[PDB]
RNA sequence: CCAGGGCUACACACGUGCUACAAUGGCGCAUACAAAGAGAAGCGACCUCGCGAGAGCAAGCGGACCUCAUAAAGUGCGUCGUAGUCCGGAUUGGAGUCUGCAACUCGACUCCAUGAAGUCGGAAUCGCUAGUAAUCGUGGAUCAGAAUGCCACGGUGAAUAC
RNA sequence: UCCUCCUAAAGAGUAACGGAGGAGCACGAAGGUUGGCUAAUCCUGGUCGGACAUCAGGAGGUUAGUGCAAUGGCAUAAGCC
């Protein structure tokens, strides 16, 4: 919920998705920027989100284009 | 010893009844003069007085079958009334089998397995549930109305 | 039939909001006014337009004022 | 009725031309419509059998026969003779007019209308249909309803092959897919 | 009266009898009456059919019981099969907006059980 | 030294609190009566825009003058007539605003919709002797933002002590 | 004490502390007559509906039914209205 400034994405991840769409699909990208929103352009990649100790790979899809990256990586376990 | 127990499906709060200025009389005029009362929840009201006076016809007005001269009777919102009339012949003039007569009042959520349980607790065993409802004893009929109140 | 155990059956004037005037016999005893019929049913367009909610990319791009 | 005349004027010629018959009697025709309401829980609530009978007599202007159980099955705790459901058989002009006032107004009113399946055939030329609710018919004023019961329609025709029975129902503007 | 599902309550001021629709609250109810020219104080019983007719169509602008009860059902179902964090909370019946589950949260947990 | 996570985890138990369960009350309109305190990368009038949280320009003030800042219970009229209710506000979906590099885990507030438990609480147990108890609002420290806690101020204002 | 089957050797009968089961009733209809009707079991299509309920077709053929144990019967039905 970041008002009228537009959607926020870390710079080091903006180039990572940009330089990856050029060459197609590759190995999952490793990122710690959980706070970065999912732009429509990074659909189809498997960016790996760091939930504290391990990187979980999320397959970006059409419906997941408004939620932040960390929304899809549970950071604590239970049972 | 029959096992009778009345329960209550939806308990209601605050006042259960209110009667405001219920003067009424047939041909003596003041059968009961300027009645005014408010009946709470959990009351066990015993209406006494004995003979020819409106000892009944109060209950008949409260249920509504005897229109009052003046006044208004406001039952509670969800008030469901089980009536056991003093003279109850009209509900047995029709000649149904005891089983069908008790099954008339089965509610939403019970079987004729649960219908016959009331008769069993009321001591109608296997043949006395085949008699016509017309031919029954006075006590065996009062019990059969108790089992309709319990069922409702 | 079997001597007046069935319900009454008389002709009624069933008419749609768009017309579709039909003279049928039915177990109502009173005329009815209802929606469209199969004559003008949107079967070629209702299921085409049934899907309306979906697609978050245009919702994201509509907010893109920056 | 109107649909009977429609059939005997147009569909006979259409289907004779299509299937290369030689006699008017060879082209199939609707024989009867069977409507049933299997309440199942009649034993749970017998007066719901009377409610269902009223609903089905409203849907079609014929009193329902109350069918009885045939075999004592221990899967649902019912025995021989126990009433289970209601049924009505429609033939002739009442059949034709019920068919008409189904097709024209009852079918379009179903919620989430997709289209009646063409594979709902018995391999001899008969059709079966579930409606999921009776409010879809105009015979209920939202007053008799305490359940959301539905009908089973079975169109029984004198057709011999399923492809033969398909075209007959198609020619009556049936809401197929 | 009779509006989308049922506007059964009579003897209620129309501004409030309309609340009984799944989707019509207080300020959305007041917009309906104001955009149709009916006074708030007027009871539904006093409300003649001459203005109920323009009341049935007024509610059609906004979503109502039949559509809304599914419109939100898709929204909850959208999260659960998406696998989002808010979807995970919905599956287990735990608070979704990030609040105390240590001792409170009996509304979403349910009755207290051992 | 750094990035991300945790202290916010949830079958459960306990302590201290806030809001209620309504009619000596809820809501709408109108109109009275305070004390104390804070402010310079700070408080920020008036005007315009927005249903609203707020936004744009922007005077005054390191101050008995300027701002935060409209006290609320109350009073007058109207409606609701004992219902899970025009009580209650949890929970949830959608749409936002503002701080802040950044609001997913994990902020506050606003708008539309849904509207739960709750109809005076078992054994038991706590506070209070007068401007006290009860209730009603106001401010400050901490602080970029973030209190129902803590500290502080006033309004109405009791019962009883053999 | 009575009933049914096997031992019982293709008429009847035939024993054992031989092998197996039943009876000490029921029904004013479950008796009489007249008129009609035909089952079990799966195979295909449908609201709750499910392996099994009711519906509609087809195969099947009496593999069902008989107030009560077994044997012999029963469609012209002795079975069901
Ligand atoms: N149906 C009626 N028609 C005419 N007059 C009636 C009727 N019912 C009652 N009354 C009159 O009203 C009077 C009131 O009778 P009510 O039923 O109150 O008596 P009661 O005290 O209940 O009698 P009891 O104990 O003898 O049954 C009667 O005595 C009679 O005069
Ligand atoms: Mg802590
Ligand atoms: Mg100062
Ligand atoms: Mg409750
Ligand atoms: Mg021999
Ligand atoms: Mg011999
Ligand atoms: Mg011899
Ligand atoms: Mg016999
Ligand atoms: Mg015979
Ligand atoms: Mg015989
Ligand atoms: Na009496
Ligand atoms: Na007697």
């Amino acid at each position: 919920r970041s008002l009228k400034k537009g959607p926020f994405i870390d710079l080091h991840l903006l180039k990572k998705v940009e330089k990856a769409v050029e060459s197609g699909d590759k190995k999952p990208l490793r990122t710690w920027s959980r706070r970065s929103t999912i732009f429509p352009n990074m659909i189809g990649l498997t960016i790996a989100v760091h939930n504290g100790r391990q990187h979980v790979p999320v397959f970006v899809t059409d419906e997941m284009v408004g939620h932040k990256l960390g929304e899809f990586a549970p950071t604590r376990t239970y049972r | 010893n029959p096992f009778i127990r009345f329960e209550q499906d939806k308990k209601l709060f605050r006042n259960a009844l209110e009667v405001e200025g219920l003067t009424k009389g047939f041909d003596n005029g003041p059968l009961f003069k300027n009645l005014n009362l408010l009946l709470e929840v959990g009351e066990k009201l015993a209406v006494l007085g004995t003979n020819g006076v409106g000892k009944s016809t109060l209950l008949k007005t409260l249920v509504g079958d005897l229109q009052p001269d003046s006044g208004t009777v406001k039952w509670s919102e969800n008030a469901r009334i089980g009536y056991y009339a003093q003279d109850h012949e009209y509900e047995f003039e029709n000649d149904l089998t005891v089983f069908e007569w008790m099954s008339q009042w089965k509610q939403e959520g019970d079987d004729e397995q649960a219908v016959r349980s009331i008769l069993g607790r009321l001591l109608f065993s296997q043949d006395d549930i085949k008699k016509p409802a017309k031919v029954l004893s006075g006590g065996e009929k009062g019990r059969m109305l108790f089992g309709k109140l319990m069922m409702q | 039939m079997k001597k007046d155990i069935h319900p009454k059956y008389e002709e009624i004037t069933a008419s749609c909001s768009c017309g579709n005037v039909m003279k049928i016999r039915s177990t109502v005893g009173h005329d009815l006014n209802l929606d469209v019929c199969s004559k003008c049913h949107p079967f070629f367009t209702g299921k085409q337009r049934d899907v309306a909610t979906g697609g978050r990319v245009d919702r994201f791009n509509k907010r893109f004022n920056i | 009725a109107k649909l009977h005349d429609y059939y005997k004027d147009e569909v006979v010629k259409k289907l004779m031309t299509e299937f290369n018959y030689n006699s008017v009697m060879q082209v199939p025709r609707v024989e009867k419509i069977t409507l049933n309401m299997g309440v199942g829980e009649a034993i749970a609530d017998k007066k719901l059998l009377d409610n269902a009978a009223a609903d089905l007599a409203a849907i079609s202007g014929q009193k329902p026969l109350i069918t009885k159980a045939r075999k004592s099955v221990a899967g649902f705790k019912i025995r021989q003779g126990y009433p289970i459901g209601c049924k009505v058989t429609l033939r002739g002009e009442r059949m034709w007019e019920f068919f008409e006032r189904l097709i024209t107004i009852a079918v379009p009113r179903i919620r989430d209308f997709r289209g009646l399946s063409a594979k709902s055939f018995d391999g001899r030329g008969n059709y079966s249909m579930g409606v999921r609710e009776q409010i879809i018919f105009p015979e209920i004023d939202y007053d008799k309803v305490d359940r959301v019961r539905g009908l089973d329609i079975t169109i029984t025709t004198t057709a011999k092959s399923d492809e033969e029975g398909r075209a007959l129902l198609a020619a009556f503007d049936f809401p197929f897919r | 009266a009779r509006i989308a599902g049922i506007n059964i309550p009579d003897h209620k001021h129309a501004v409030i009898a309309l609340t009984s629709i799944y989707g019509v609250g207080k300020t959305r109810s007041k917009a309906i009456l104001a955009a149709a020219g009916i006074a708030e104080d007027v009871k539904i019983s006093e409300l003649s059919e001459g203005q109920i007719d323009t009341l049935r169509d007024e509610v059609a602008k906004f979503v109502v019981e039949g559509d809304l009860r599914r419109e939100i059902s898709m929204s909850i179902k959208r999260l659960m099969d998406l696998g989002c964090y808010r979807g995970l909370r919905h599956r287990r019946g735990l608070p979704v907006r990030g609040q105390r589950t240590k001792t409170n949260a009996r509304t979403r947990k349910g009755p207290r059980k051992p």
